[PDB]
């Protein structure tokens, strides 16, 4: 948690 | 261990480890018993993610093969990678479609289930049609088409046009037309008929079906715009 | 075939196939020759993602197993956290094995030596995250030992502004806060890195670093 270095189809759930 | 396998899958779903997740549901399926609505989801989710990862890599890598037309060494390399992902893609599809022929569809004691699994079958024969080339492609396209078709008639028969499953198969069937054998008029009248008829009866939405149906209904109008 | 490999690494990258990308850059690395700046980064990108997926899964199950103190269920979550852990170590190990045999040895430049010491401290830190029992002790030590050695070279070799100098500061302070649990320390290492590069005033690579440095500092503070 610390920081470091076009056609749509059905939702499916 | 139907119980311990399904648990392991819900685990691997949360860990976003979908190959693991799909391996659990394969086994649950291969046991022979009809999946509960909950197991049917998990399998559906596991393979949609498992396959979806290859579709994404294929589309990226293929758009690169198209982009390196006129660059030989590069196109060559793109292509050999595309071909490598395609085989993964097909195997995934072939696995799913087989579970579907040997276990899911056979044992679907319900109309909804019959419709769900046959949609799924049309889906995965679509994913194969997306990456199939010339020769083999004709019969793949037809295997999806024919699966979508039986699923369509049964949905028209058994379900209200607002049914999340009926709408998701209409959406998917219209996509198949538009993108698979590129029948833009058909894809449009199918998608537009499905939109109109359920739009005409919003009042039939349960408390259990509003967001799913209205989601897909939003996916239908969007496709209608794009087209 | 080395540029061949590097190319397919850029390919599996755009495709988000880091198992692929990582197997390419491991082979590259294994050939023996020092890595260019492009190769070293592809190596770091490939494995950071291979390791990353485990660390990510690891966390999810971990709290599931902890938020479950329900027996047979916690047992199933235990054994799962463990399989991932095993996978996570084999990864860290393959990298730390690369860091010992090929990478650090070839490190002719100071920036090189520090980039590979940082990394070596990163991957012992990933091990440490999942190092429980008598185990954790020496693991953190090795991590801290490489960060520190890396830190001193950089301190007396590179500029406060160097992307590699900054990135070690960023990760060494993440070690403190998260691995050692020294927020006050983690915040002094970070604050000082920022302040000293803010005076001296590679933009792209080193401005995101101060971004992460300052982003971390405001959280902790």
């Amino acid at each position: 948690r610390s920081k470091s270095a076009k056609a749509l189809s059905f939702d499916n759930r | 261990d139907k119980n311990e396998l399904v648990q392991k899958a819900k685990l691997a779903e949360q860990a976003e480890r979908y190959d693991d997740m799909a391996a659990c549901m394969k086994s649950v399926t291969e046991q022979g018993a009809e999946l509960s609505n909950e197991e049917r989801n998990l399998l559906s989710v596991a393979y949609k993610n498992v396959v979806g990862a290859r579709r994404s890599s294929w589309r990226v890598v293929s758009s690169i093969e198209q982009k390196t037309e006129g660059a030989e060494k590069k196109q060559q390399m793109a292509r050999e990678y595309r071909e490598k992902i395609e085989t993964e893609l097909r195997d995934i599809c072939n696995d799913v479609l087989s579970l579907l022929e040997k276990f899911l569809i056979p044992n679907a004691s319900q109309a909804e289930s019959k419709v769900f699994y046959l949609k799924m079958k049309g889906d995965y024969y679509r994913y194969l049609a997306e990456v199939a080339a010339g020769d083999d492609k004709k019969g793949i396209v037809d295997q999806s088409q024919q699966a979508y078709q039986e699923a369509f008639e049964i949905s028209k028969k058994e379900m209200q046009p607002t049914h999340p499953i009926r709408l998701g198969l209409a959406l998917n069937f219209s996509v198949f037309y538009y993108e698979i054998l590129n029948s833009p008029e058909k894809a449009c009248s199918l998608a537009k008929t499905a939109f109109d008829e359920a739009i005409a009866e919003l009042d039939t939405l349960s408390e259990e079906s509003y967001k799913d149906s209205t989601l897909i209904m939003q996916l239908l109008r969007d496709n209608l715009t794009l087209w």
